[PDB]
């Protein structure tokens, strides 16, 4: 078996925000932890306060579904990416788009920012990713080689610097400078829509309807499985304390232990009043910066906030 | 005679990919005519 | 034997001695190589520096 | 078998059976072909049947077809097995120390931005044309050596100078040519878990 | 676009002075084969010789292993067809437009992954220089290649430029000659180039040792032996090449008669030695005895 | 094979990157904060 | 001390070579002492000439290494009638007379050229088809072939 | 490490150390004199200016307090390493002054070899000439004798010449070099003197009160000349143990006083090496080459 | 790679909607192994929409 998993307390829902007019597809938190930002399929970008849950501001520039937002830690910039094939840079001292990155040939499914250099990486449905230069809007590399839409991309400072998962069920680890794939991982049988990197362990995990898998950098050596969540998995998100959240597309959300891979909670939330029951689904989840709150962006146009439960103990909720 | 891609069929193997070689000798193999 | 350098290795960060730098290679030279395949070549027809 | 050492005189081994367990007779003025020896064979296509450092048959070769050794190729069963890395402690897995990260960042920044600069200087197109670099000197060792060539010197020294570009000159060549895209890379091996069965009833469903 | 460090050229075509001065032009012209733009290098061959120019891509060169302007092979130096035949090669480079542009694109992508050191493909798997190739090879630099053209004016009388007539003011060659019209494209592809056929006929008329009728004629006559050779030396000529059965070193005629143990061994030895078994500097004549 | 075509939208624009200043939220402060 | 068949089970196949001390006592003793010494483990083939030679046994793997049992190197023990007329003639090659060290050669065909410059010191009594296979393998332009083929086990006869 | 230095626009002809072993001076075609710090990252602090011609030879004093530098423009210059500023412009040379040498441990006095046909003796304070031995022709290198009373010079006529400062006649003429001598350097023995000459041979001599009358001591092979005929210079080690030479062959030649063996022919350069500098303290080597940069080898 | 302007808003919405549907289940909740008929589930999608519109 295994040593026995660490005990983590369970999480309870405590807030439900509802102001969007279409599915909510992406969510992100500011560096300084005061507000978060959601992008939805009603083509707006709303900016909410993280303490009160009040809505501060609504930015409307896109022409279709906003499928990714991110907030840069080095500059007052928010980068958004839509299904209109366009990638935008909003400057948050005037709240206006100042820069737009052109060249993708179909909807852009996701986007990440490099933590030290000033580049962008975007993945799209033309089955390529691109490395953009933040400052001159010039595409410095087109990472090509997948054979179907590129569902997700994550980038890091260490090496390899870019991990993409795509719908042709493959993961690739790329080098940023050379611009070509070092490793191709074909263990999954179904589309890889979720990838996450451990904050402090040089390992990463990749989610698919088969099962989540863990891999070990820099050449992606298999480590273990995490099975039990049989659902189209849209997100993975890891805490610094080894909690791993796996959000599915039928609404169900499992919480796991990262190290031993032990699923310690299963949340099955409820749909907003006027919703059908075929419209429960999680599209994005994000931990707070204090790693205390867990925000989720759902297919019933709500944002649900979970906080940890403080009044439970190893004997109230034992570890099987 | 003015057609750019026509003879791309009857003169030459249109875009030839020769099979990869592995652990065996394919040299002596040859095939019959019709 | 003492420290010799790989003759094909040209990027050498160690200060080589006379014998440690130009030690001769043992063996026969392959009789199958034309003048072109025998000379030291960076380019297709010759080294150029 | 092979006659004794010093008493192997007189006999000239023509069929390798005369080799016993094998061996060439250096004192025998015949070309010894012991156990398939000596005879240059036809050039066959079969690539080198390599064998690992323990005597195993490295079939990694046929998947690695025509590729560097930078490629990491997972093609063995042992790549699927769960490694027991249920350890919170091992210093095997901890990110590189931030100093090495600083080195990688500087190097990447350099290469990245220089390629940026060329790609954007393309988007200048009104090139603030700088002067042509000073004439370079290159020393050239031909492969063909012969006193009758190069008038008897085994080197030539050449002065590179780059020709002026006429400012008022339109592009010269047609850029837009279309062709189908090349073959991809050698297909990677599909490392799945074994398939399970679908009953007739499920396919009915 | 290609981008090079220097040309890659025959020593004949590179010139005579050890010190040459050459100009580069980036993206200067279009390869007559690869059809894509190249960097074009131009040098003055010698005193009163035409400026020559690299006329084929660096990839179109490395592929077939030739000199970017002289077009002759790099090691031996014969027309591309002759070298191909002597290496028994079968070069499958496409001909039609789309197939050829596609083949060029992928061959270039794969040659990008090289070391820039030796030709790609069978040109490494065919470097076994056959004695026919070595025998046809040029010996000293045929530097008549670099003199200027024929002055249409001075052929009609008109080259009133004095002595500066931009072309050799000599007699124009009769256009009936096969050595007149050899288009660049064919000379690169090796399809019906007249110089190749003339050189091949020359190589067919060149002396090589003849084979006998009877299998039992396993005595081989080597003529022109001289009395500086030993029976053990004739052995060392025909000892490891197979087996020799007997050796008669005829000193009353300065010849030798080698009885072998394998017909193919002696045949290979003597044919490979035909007039060219140069041991102690003697032109021996290898033939099958009576 | 680089074109000399060009675009109205590829002119230089916003050529300096703003960096997050001392009080806005610089990576130093967020590195500190509780 | 003349080990009859020195077994060098390479990765790519088994081998055992018979050295004639009566013709080559010095190099037979040297090679036996090396094979029993186990120093040959790790020696990558430093030259492979297709249908000509396989030469390895270099503690550098480049060709500027190698040492003998009497120091750095010693002289050659010539034979009048022993030659390289056929494959497998095990003769330590040298870049100059009286300087033959650790480097080992194995003929693959008649090598009447190496006669007089390398002392034919035996023949490989095990693994000649394997010798042919290693001789067919594709090599780089420096005869250090693309395959890092090494000996697994180096030892002499009992 | 290899520690290659760059920042010079044209050939560097002369590179030498502080006699402290603290700072580095190099100079050449670019008509100015660059300075560096030998330790740390081998970094550049100062640049001396003024010399209109090429700096053909820079020379320290034996403490390191003022700098001498022979220029192509008919002039020598002494400067203040304290400041870098000119104190004296030794003019009056009627042609190309290539070589300069400040008297060591004697009164402050300078011998300069030039392309005029004279060797010139100068006092720094008077702004006037002391003595001048017009033999016939160009003198290409000049060094004193540790008594500061003979002066040695090497030019085109291959017979190394030495003048007595008091009788002012050709004191000592030595012979045996087949072609023009290009460099003299007297070891810190005060006795053994080293001579490079492009005939491909280097020689060792010894100026003493009594010498065997034919003092051609040791001979080494290896140096090269070619169509360049660049000026080739040699040096002893601080110990008189190793001789370092450069040549137009891109090979730093390091030999020994003892066994005259080739301890080194080191590659690494791109153009001819014109001057090798030994550290007065360390086993540190600095190569000035015509490839417009320098090397800092450690042995 | 032309932008999405004002005449291509509807046609593009439908492009991306049915690309999404084809990703969604007809390749990630299958086990109609043989041929998952996704070209016919898309027909059901269009007809469900017309039926919505007709009430």
């Amino acid at each position: 078996t295994m040593p026995k998993p660490q005990w983590h307390p369970p999480w309870k829902l405590y807030r439900v925000i509802s102001g969007h007019l279409g599915w909510v597809r992406c969510i992100a938190v500011e560096p300084g932890n005061q507000w978060f930002v959601t992008g939805s399929a009603d083509r707006t970008i709303k900016i909410w306060d993280l303490a009160s849950g009040k809505l501060k501001l609504s930015l409307t520039g896109h022409i279709s579904t906003v499928r990714g937002v991110i907030v840069s830690t080095r500059s007052p910039y928010l980068f958004s990416c839509g299904e209109d094939k366009q990638v935008k840079c909003w400057d948050l001292e005037y709240n206006k788009v100042i820069r737009h990155y052109h060249g993708h040939l179909s909807a852009v499914y996701g986007l990440d920012l490099h933590p030290t250099i000033d580049v962008l990486v975007t993945c799209s449905r033309d089955s390529t990713a691109r490395i953009w230069d933040v400052r001159t809007k010039a595409s410095v590399h087109t990472l090509s080689g997948h054979t179907n839409a590129v569902a997700t991309v994550r980038c890091q400072a260490a090496e390899p610097q870019i991990i993409t998962g795509s719908h042709d069920t493959t993961i690739r680890l790329w080098d940023l400078v050379a611009g070509k794939t070092r490793v191709t991982l074909t263990n999954h049988k179904k589309s890889v829509r979720a990838v996450v990197l451990h904050p402090r362990h040089y390992t990463f995990a990749s989610g698919s309807p088969d099962n989540i898998k863990q891999w070990k950098f820099p050449d992606g050596s298999f480590i273990q499985n995490l099975s039990g969540h049989n659902a189209i998995i849209n997100t993975l998100t890891v805490n610094s304390d080894g909690v791993l959240v796996s959000g599915a597309d039928n609404g169900t959300m499992h919480l796991w232990d990262w190290r031993t891979g032990y699923n310690f909670q299963r949340v099955h939330a409820a749909v907003q009043p006027g919703s059908l029951d075929s419209e429960s689904g999680i599209f994005a989840c994000a931990f707070d910066q204090s790693e205390s709150r867990l925000l989720t962006a759902e297919a019933d146009k709500t944002i649900k906030v979970y906080r940890e439960d403080d009044t439970a103990t190893e004997e109230t909720h034992p570890v099987s | 005679r003015k057609r750019k891609r026509g003879v791309d069929y009857n003169a030459e193997i249109p875009f030839e990919k020769k099979p990869a070689l592995g652990f065996y000798d394919t040299s002596e193999e040859n095939y019959q005519a019709l | 034997t003492g420290v010799h350098l790989d003759p094909a290795v040209k990027e050498v960060q160690y200060n080589p001695t006379y014998e440690t730098m130009f030690a001769p290679e043992f063996g026969p030279e392959n009789p199958f190589r034309t003048q072109q395949m025998a000379a030291p070549r960076n380019m297709l027809s010759g080294y150029a520096e | 078998e092979p006659p004794p050492y010093g008493y192997r005189k007189g006999w000239i081994p023509r069929l390798l059976e005369d080799f016993g367990d094998g061996g060439a007779f250096p004192e025998i003025h015949v070309a010894q072909y012991p156990l398939d020896m000596g005879r240059k064979k036809k050039m066959s296509n079969a690539l080198a049947i390599q064998v690992d450092s323990e005597g195993k048959i490295k079939y990694d070769a046929i998947a690695r077809q025509g590729q560097s050794k930078d490629k990491v190729i997972y093609s063995k069963y042992t790549d699927l097995v769960p490694k027991e890395v249920m350890n919170a402690d091992d210093p095997d897995l901890q990110r590189p120390d931030e100093e090495a990260i600083k080195e990688i960042t500087e190097k990447t920044r350099v290469a990245l931005e220089k390629s940026v600069s060329q790609k954007v200087a393309a988007a200048m197109p009104v090139r603030a044309a700088d002067k042509l670099a000073p004439a370079q000197y290159i020393r050239y060792t031909p492969s063909q050596q012969g006193v009758a060539f190069n008038s008897g010197a085994k080197q030539r020294v050449i002065r590179m100078v780059e020709m002026q570009k006429d400012p008022m000159e339109p592009p010269r060549f047609k850029i837009n040519k279309k062709i189908p895209r090349g073959p991809p890379s050698p297909p990677a091996p599909v490392m799945h878990s074994p398939s399970r069965k679908m009953t007739v009833k499920e396919q009915q469903e | 676009w290609e981008d090079a460090d220097f040309p890659i050229l025959c020593q004949t075509c590179l010139g005579e002075n050890p010190y040459i001065r050459m100009t580069k032009e980036k993206y200067g012209k279009e390869c007559k084969i690869c059809a894509r733009p190249f960097t074009v290098f131009r040098w003055c061959p010698g005193v009163r010789m035409r400026f020559k120019k690299t006329e084929v891509c660096q990839t179109c060169s490395k592929l077939k292993n030739v000199c970017q302007t002289c077009l002759l092979d790099l090691e031996y130096g014969l027309p591309i067809q002759v070298r191909d035949a002597g290496l028994s090669f079968k070069d499958d480079m496409p001909k039609s437009d789309v197939n050829k542009e596609y083949y060029t694109q992928n061959m270039e992508r794969e040659i990008s992954n090289s070391d820039g050191t030796r030709p790609v493909g069978m040109l490494g798997k065919a470097t076994s220089t056959s004695d026919m190739l070595l025998k046809l090879a040029r010996t000293t630099p045929y530097y008549k290649r670099n003199r200027p053209h024929i002055c249409s004016f001075w052929v009609k009388g008109e080259c009133k430029r004095g002595e500066e007539c931009p072309y050799r003011h000599e007699k124009p060659t009769d256009p009936d000659d096969p050595l007149a019209d050899q288009n660049i494209k064919d000379r690169y592809y090796g399809i019906n180039d007249p110089v190749a056929d003339k050189l091949l006929k020359r190589a067919s008329t060149m002396p090589r040792l003849d084979p006998p009728e009877d299998k039992t004629i396993t005595t081989l006559y080597v003529g022109g032996l001289g009395d500086t050779i030993t029976e053990t030396d004739l052995r060392n000529h025909f000892y490891q090449f197979g087996e020799i059965r007997t050796i008669t070193v005829v000193q009353r005629q300065q010849c030798a008669f080698i009885q072998f143990a394998t017909r193919q061994a002696a045949e290979v030895a003597a044919e490979k030695s035909f007039n060219k078994l140069i041991v102690n500097g003697r032109r021996l004549n290898v033939k099958w005895g009576r | 094979q680089l074109s000399k075509q060009y675009s109205s939208r590829d002119l230089p624009s916003h050529t300096k990157i703003k960096y997050r200043q001392t009080t806005q939220d610089a990576p130093e402060e967020v590195r500190n904060r509780d | 001390w003349q080990p009859p068949n020195v077994y060098l089970e390479t990765s790519m196949g088994i081998i055992v070579l018979e050295l004639y001390w009566k013709h080559a006592p010095k190099t037979c003793k040297n090679f036996a002492e090396l094979a029993r010494r186990g120093y040959y483990n790790g020696t990558k083939f430093h030259r492979i000439i297709k249908d000509f030679m396989i030469q390895g046994g270099d503690p550098t793997g480049t060709g500027r290494g190698g040492a003998s049992i009497y120091g750095k190197q010693f002289e050659d023990e010539l034979h009048p009638d022993l030659k390289f007329t056929g494959a497998g003639i095990l003769a330590m090659a040298n870049a100059g007379p009286d300087t033959n060290g650790s480097q080992f050669f194995v003929t693959l065909a008649p090598t009447q050229w190496l006669d007089g410059k390398h002392t034919i010191f035996g023949r490989v009594c095990q693994g000649i088809g394997m010798v042919n296979r290693v001789g067919m393998v594709e090599t780089n332009s420096q005869d250090r072939p693309v395959d890092d083929v090494k000996i697994i086990k180096a030892y002499p006869s009992g | 490490p290899i520690m290659l230095l760059s920042g010079h626009e044209g050939e560097v002809y002369c590179c030498k150390f502080h006699p402290n072993g603290s700072t580095l001076a190099s100079a050449g075609f670019d008509r100015l004199i660059l300075l560096w710090n030998v330790y740390g990252d081998c970094d550049n602090y100062a640049t001396l200016k003024g010399h209109s011609g090429a700096v053909m030879e820079l020379h320290y004093n034996t403490d390191g307090s003022m700098l001498f530098s022979a220029s192509t423009d008919k002039t020598v210059a002494v400067w203040d390493s304290e400041t870098g500023e000119r104190v004296k412009r030794l003019k009056g040379h009627t042609s190309f002054v290539n070589s300069c040498y400040p008297a060591r441990r004697g009164p402050q006095l300078v011998c300069t070899g030039s392309d005029d046909g004279t060797v010139k003796l100068w006092d720094i304070r008077k702004k006037a000439a002391i003595q001048t031995f017009q033999n016939t022709y160009q003198v290409l290198a000049v060094t004193f004798n540790d008594t500061s009373d003979q002066i040695i010079s090497g030019g085109i006529d291959n017979d190394i010449k030495v003048w007595d400062l008091r009788q002012n006649k050709l004191t000592y003429t030595m012979r045996g070099h087949a072609d023009s001598v290009t460099g003299l350097s007297l070891s810190s023995e005060g006795s053994y003197l080293l001579s490079n000459a492009m005939d491909n041979t280097v020689r060792v001599w010894d100026v003493r009160p009594f010498a065997p009358k034919e003092r051609c001591v040791k001979i080494f092979q290896g140096n090269v000349h070619n169509f360049e005929k660049n000026l080739l210079r040699c040096s002893w080690s601080p110990d008189g143990s190793k001789i370092a030479a450069g040549s137009a062959d891109r090979f730093v030649y390091v030999w020994d006083t003892t066994s005259r063996r080739i301890l080194y022919k080191l590659p690494g350069h791109a153009g001819s090496i014109n001057e090798v500098a030994f550290h007065p303290d360390e086993p540190i080597i600095i190569s000035a080459s015509s490839d417009k940069r320098l090397y800092m080898g450690e042995i | 790679a032309k932008t999405v302007t004002k005449q291509r808003v509807e046609s593009h919405f439908d492009l991306e909607l049915r690309a999404a549907v084809m990703h969604d289940i007809l390749d990630m909740m299958p086990e109609g192994i043989k041929q998952n008929k996704a070209r016919t589930i898309l027909q059901h999608l269009s007809e469900a929409w017309r039926c919505w519109k007709a009430n």
